[PDB]
């Protein structure tokens, strides 16, 4: 039959249309601009009462308070500012893999080997938090979860699909279905229209969260893609893999723009954030060490160190003030 | 006799410096770069009785030195040996107590995994530390300076004030001095001694009979722990028990070897708060990474 | 078979999409990353008071 | 969520009385308590406080020693032991919980209280008006005035502002000069600075006839002043 | 333990 | 200083009490990964327990002689093993099911899946307990088929013997670590309590063992 070879003249005429909409590098344009001088932050806080291996950190939008997932079976609620522990929620599955909070304040949500999506509420009028929904509809993992509107969450799985849910309901409104091997992160657009998923087909989709489809797929990757993070404009994005390199990748052009690596690392990366003003790039290694990369120009600006184990987790702030890790160490580092 | 002299002195000085060294460092790593356990604290524990105890060695040496005068004050003296029979019995009892708690870990596994926890280490580590009050309580009742004739004050044991004459003070000395020498024959020695031989004893009958992969290096271990405390500590006793039996003969200076021998081997005895840390954490791998991680 | 064909209609829409040039998508990249420059703590240190943590 | 309170009557003086304070409907052992009584036709006063856990307790000085306060947590009970009756401790008592956290509203739910009749604070709160007849309608201001300066190194203004109407307890309000409590309308509104306080009501209701309090959480006693009663 |  | 921020440092200091309260209490069990190559006899093992919202992980919670066992099983998975399995780093033991009846090489899938446990990055140090099952349906098929279909190096005898001897050991020569990791094996009798006596019995070793490499004296 004649499908697949359509399809692979289709990949050259897309590959070929992307090789003539490229004129030059982003290193030609930025070779001229000042470079960033040389970084220095210090440990500020050290979040300490997890018994295990931290997986997950979101950080709220007061850039105060900030949840944390451990798989002692825990989830706790910690002020940044003080160190105090607002609240400790149990949980029923101690395999906990992600976790995610309210834009609102209002809700907590986590995830992990049971498949099943757990949604807790903070504030009710009995004094303590109480699990409010389940949602139970994937056949593998779960890996990501993000909050929309208070009401609407979408998850990514090791099925290799994404959905969108309705809480007060508790059914899946939309089914992403592209991808061909697990899922393993997600990240919501500002405007919270679009988002990207990265998955171990070392490949990347750009999904419509209206009208449910697949608008732009992004290649490039070795391995399995672990992390994602949206530029903070909102038309790039930048993904890490097992292949010890960072890329990233622009929405109208269709293309990759830099790659992220230094041959001195040759460890995977588990987590990825970007600045406020989107001129750093963090991101967590294997070799324990977390390193911030200048996104414009590709050099190693600094190096945040003192974690005795993986960093598994990495968060900034939304006034852009803080940088919070998270390793297997079982211990939270606030930095500035 | 220059030789035993300047031994001891040689002896004092390296135990002060290495002592207390070895001792910091430990207290360092184990207390703050290291999540608690059971067996860390007891650990930290028996850093802090031997670094106490080595800080107040230059005392010692200077009391020494100026051969018996005691510079310092009434408070000074009396503080600096209530510390030091302080540190000297918890150090005793705490290594006394990691030995049963391997010997406990070995034999009845079961009863670790359910019962040995961090609060329980928490309330147990109070029973040395309350035991070495309790028998250190006559060095801060009784101790005090003295003045000797030739223009020196010395600072040592003051059983009867209330009395100045010879005839009833060599009496209450003699009994209280017996009465001291066999509590600490008994408890500072013989049950710590026991406590140590039949724990180990039974974790290598164990660890032979029933069979291990590989048994050189418990055992090789177990040996060095076991022989570094006996050779450390038992000349000490053994020469105060000598003494305690005679010591009356000894306060009216008829006697001379035997306090010579008694001074000579406190050295001895006191190098064992120097030896323990290596022997007790720097023989396992972890530690000595972590050491070698911080610079 | 039929995933063929949900395959190739899918990178029939994929075809069809308007592209920029990659200079400038550079070009307004950098012009963002320099327009926020002054709001960024991590780029910029500040000192012990506008800092809240200690 | 019920607070019954149990335990009141006719006292002969110099007597001992124990009253009790049931809980049901919410998490009794994560809420810290409160006593505060109101004597015939005066303000609020704060009597006693149990914190979560039983690890921090505090009396008024003019109950020190005759007066002690402890909880059952199993049973949901607090209770509150007095012994050596005056003449000044014919009141009605108020149950009151209040849990402390990052972004929490203590003081929020007051029990029904029981009346006690027995026959025979370097912080000062400053409510000046006693009585404002209003119309419907219509914007009203009750302000309050502290000797000292509420606001605290950490930013915050601990004014709490409470409503009670004829013949129910007291209701949260406002707390931290400025956070409008849950199940309040919109029409209440705070703002002030430091010492001088105000609360600000665009329309005005049947609804909102009352008596309003001022209150202080800075510093170890609690203080309330005197409350300014809204006629019409 | 000590032998003054 | 502190307002009201002194009872939310005692509210802290509370919940830290109770987090250090249940660590302890969750520490004190024993547990078990439970491995197979699709339904090996996993399903009789966890039978000879003594004693749906989920279809991710399932867990079996026992007691022999005052020793707690917790046992997961994630064959319901079907994941990619690679991207979840270092969440078992410490676990005590792996329990490892490996049915002798086999018709198509499903003896070599076992076997490679052995390999890739047992040779595994994140299980170095970890024991397993390897149980041979359906002895009598392999006295039966080797009374009436010869060994060489599986294996065709096979010289011993045709008996059942030496046949389950050379499996045994074919299973037991894939432990690259010998010098780390100990293998006990048995094969699954009918008796209730000897199953479970084995099972107690390795994990009283490997606790042993923990021991005395935490103590220092290994
Ligand atoms: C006789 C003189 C030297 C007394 C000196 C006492 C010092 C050296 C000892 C005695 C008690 C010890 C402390 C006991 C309590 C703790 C908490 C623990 O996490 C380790 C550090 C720390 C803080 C110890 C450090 C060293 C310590 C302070
Ligand atoms: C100074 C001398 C005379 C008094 C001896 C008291 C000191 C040395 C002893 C008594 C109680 C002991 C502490 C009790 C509590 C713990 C448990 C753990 O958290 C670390 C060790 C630590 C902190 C112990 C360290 C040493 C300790 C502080
Ligand atoms: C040479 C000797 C004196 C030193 C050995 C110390 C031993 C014998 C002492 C020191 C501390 C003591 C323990 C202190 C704490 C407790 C309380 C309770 O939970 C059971 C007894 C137990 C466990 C005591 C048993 C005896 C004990 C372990
Ligand atoms: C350093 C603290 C460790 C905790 C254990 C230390 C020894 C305390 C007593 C343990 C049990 C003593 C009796 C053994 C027999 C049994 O318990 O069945």
């Amino acid at each position: 039959d004649q499908l697949r070879q359509e399809a692979e003249q289709l990949k050259n005429q897309i590959r070929d249309a992307r090789k003539a909409c490229a004129d030059a590098t982003l290193s030609q344009i930025t070779n001229n601009i000042d470079p960033v001088g040389r970084i220095q932050m210090r440990t500020r806080r050290t979040l300490r009462g997890h018994l295990a291996k931290i997986y997950a950190m979101h950080w709220g939008t007061d850039s105060r308070l900030l949840v944390s997932a451990s798989q002692d079976g825990k989830l706790i609620i910690w002020d940044s500012y003080t160190t105090n522990k607002v609240h400790a929620i149990p949980l029923r599955s101690s395999w906990v893999m992600t976790c995610a909070y309210a834009p609102s304040g209002n809700y907590v949500a986590c995830g992990g080997l049971d498949n099943i999506c757990s949604i807790y509420n903070l504030k009710t009028r009995e004094g303590n938090v109480r699990v409010s929904r389940e949602l139970a509809g994937h056949t593998g993992y779960l890996s990501c979860c993000r909050f929309l509107d208070d009401n609407q969450i979408v998850t990514s799985s090791g099925d290799t699909t994404c959905a969108l849910w309705d809480i007060e309901t508790g059914q899946q409104t939309t089914t992403f279905t592209g991808h061909t091997g697990d899922v393993m992160s997600l990240s919501l657009a500002p405007d919270t229209r679009l988002f990207v998923s990265g998955a171990c087909d070392a490949s990347a989709k750009l999904w419509d969260v209206r009208e449910g489809m697949c608008r732009q797929t992004f290649t490039g990757h070795e391995s399995d893609i672990n992390a994602i993070c949206f530029f903070p404009n909102g038309n790039a994005f930048a993904t890490g893999s097992d292949d010890a390199t960072c890329r990233l990748f622009d929405l109208r052009a269709d293309q990759e723009l830099m790659t992220y690596s230094h041959d001195n690392i040759i460890c995977g990366i588990t987590s990825v954030s970007f600045s406020k003003s989107g001129r750093l790039l963090l991101a967590g290694y294997d070799d324990f060490n977390c390193n911030v990369w200048d996104a414009l120009k590709a050099d190693r600006a600094g190096v945040l160190a003192g974690h005795d184990n993986r960093v598994s987790c990495l968060g900034v702030t939304d006034d852009g003030m803080a940088v919070a890790t998270g390793s297997w160490d079982s211990f939270l580092k606030i930095w500035n | 006799y220059l030789f035993l002299d300047i031994i001891t002195y040689l002896v004092f000085a390296v135990t002060f410096v290495l002592g207390v060294l070895g001792n910091g460092l430990v207290i360092w790593v184990a207390g703050f770069r290291m999540t608690h356990t059971v067996t860390t604290i007891s650990y930290l524990n028996l850093a802090v009785a031997d670094f106490c105890f080595t800080s107040t060695l230059p005392f010692f040496m200077v009391r020494k030195a100026m051969g018996g005068h005691w510079p310092f004050g009434w408070f000074l003296c009396k503080f600096v040996f209530t510390i030091v029979d302080i540190n000297l019995f918890g150090s005793v009892f705490l290594i006394a107590l990691i030995a049963l708690d391997r010997c406990v870990c070995v034999l009845h596994p079961v009863w670790t995994q359910n019962h040995r926890t961090v609060s329980l280490a928490k309330k147990v580590i109070i029973g040395p530390w309350v035991m070495a009050l309790l028998l250190t309580l006559p060095v801060i009742i009784r101790v005090t300076t003295v003045p000797g004739k030739t223009g020196t004050v010395a600072c040592t044991f003051n059983f009867s004030p209330w009395t100045n004459d010879p005839k009833e003070r060599i009496n209450v000395a003699v009994a209280m001095l017996t009465v001291r020498g066999i509590i600490r024959f008994i408890i500072g020695f013989s049950a710590p001694m026991s406590i140590v031989a039949v724990s180990y004893g039974l974790i290598a009958t164990k660890i032979h009979k029933q069979g291990l992969i590989k048994s050189s290096r418990p055992l090789r271990v177990l040996s060095f722990v076991a022989a570094a405390f006996f050779l450390c500590w038992s000349p000490y006793q053994v020469v105060a028990l000598i003494a305690t039996v005679r010591i009356r003969e000894l306060l009216q200076g008829m006697y001379k070897e035997i306090g010579i021998a008694v001074d000579v081997t406190s050295a001895l005895a006191f190098f064992n708060s120097c030896l323990n840390p290596m022997l007790y954490v720097f023989m396992g791998q972890d530690f000595r990474e972590r050491l070698i991680h911080a610079l | 078979i039929a995933q063929a064909r949900k395959l190739v209609e899918q990178l029939k829409m994929e075809a069809n999409i308007d592209r920029i040039k990659v200079s400038k998508a550079a070009a307004d990249l950098m012009a963002y990353c320099e327009a926020h420059a002054k709001e960024d703590p991590l780029l910029t240190p500040v000192p012990a008071s506008e800092n809240p943590f200690r | 969520v019920q607070l019954v309170e149990s335990g009141g009557g006719l006292v002969q003086p110099g007597g001992s009385r124990k009253l009790s304070c049931s809980a049901s409907g919410f998490a009794f052992s994560s809420f810290g308590m409160h006593w505060v009584r109101q004597a015939p036709e005066k303000g609020l006063e704060w009597v006693a406080y149990i914190s979560s856990g039983s690890g921090t307790i505090y009396y008024a000085d003019t109950v020190k020693g005759r007066f002690t306060i402890s909880r059952d947590d199993p049973k949901n009970t607090l209770f509150l032991q007095m012994t050596s009756l005056r003449s000044e401790d014919t009141a009605m008592y108020y149950c009151v919980r209040s849990i402390y956290y990052y972004g929490s509203s203590p003081f929020d739910f007051w029990g029904q209280g029981t009346t006690l009749t027995v026959s025979s604070s370097d912080i000062v709160m400053t409510q000046a008006t006693s009585s404002v007849p209003v119309t419907p309608g219509e914007s009203v201001s009750i302000s309050c005035r502290s000797s000292k300066s509420l606001l605290h190194s950490n930013g915050n203004t601990y004014l709490y502002w409470f409503l009670q109407r004829p013949g129910q307890s007291p209701q949260l309000l406002i707390y931290r000069m400025s956070n409008l409590a849950s199940g309040v309308p919109d029409r209440f509104s705070g703002s002030g600075s430091g010492t001088a306080f105000t609360l600000t009501i665009s329309r005005l209701e049947a609804e909102d006839v009352g008596v309003y309090y001022c209150m202080q959480h800075l510093e170890y006693p609690l203080t309330f002043g005197a409350g300014t009663k809204l006629e019409l | 333990m000590i032998f003054l | 200083l502190s307002a009201e921020d002194k009872a939310a440092v005692e509210r802290s200091k509370m919940i830290d009490r109770n987090l250090r309260e249940d660590g302890e209490k969750a520490a004190r069990e024993v547990k078990l990964l439970l491995l197979g190559a699709g339904e090996s006899g996993k399903s009789t093992i966890v039978k000879q327990m003594k004693i749906v919202k989920t279809t991710g992980i399932v867990e079996t919670h026992f007691t022999f002689k005052d020793l707690h066992f917790k046992m997961f099983d994630v064959g319901g998975q079907r994941s990619e093993r690679k991207k979840w399995i270092h969440c078992f780093e410490g676990v005590t033991a792996i329990i490892f099911c490996v049915a002798l009846s086999d018709e198509m090489n499903r003896m070599h899938e076992s076997m490679k899946l052995f390999d890739s446990i047992c040779n595994n990055k994140w299980f170095t140090d970890t024991s397993i307990i390897l149980f041979l099952n359906k002895k009598d349906l392999f006295e039966e098929k080797i009374k009436k088929s010869p060994l060489t279909i599986c294996y065709p190096e096979y010289a011993g005898s045709n008996t059942y013997e030496e046949a389950a001897a050379y499996i045994q050991c074919q299973f037991e020569d894939l432990n690259k670590r010998k010098d780390t990791k100990e293998i006990y094996t048995h094969f699954t009798c009918a008796t209730d309590t000897k199953n479970v006596q084995f099972v107690f019995d390795a994990v009283t070793d490997v606790i042993i063992k923990n021991n005395l490499k935490d103590c220092g004296l290994f």
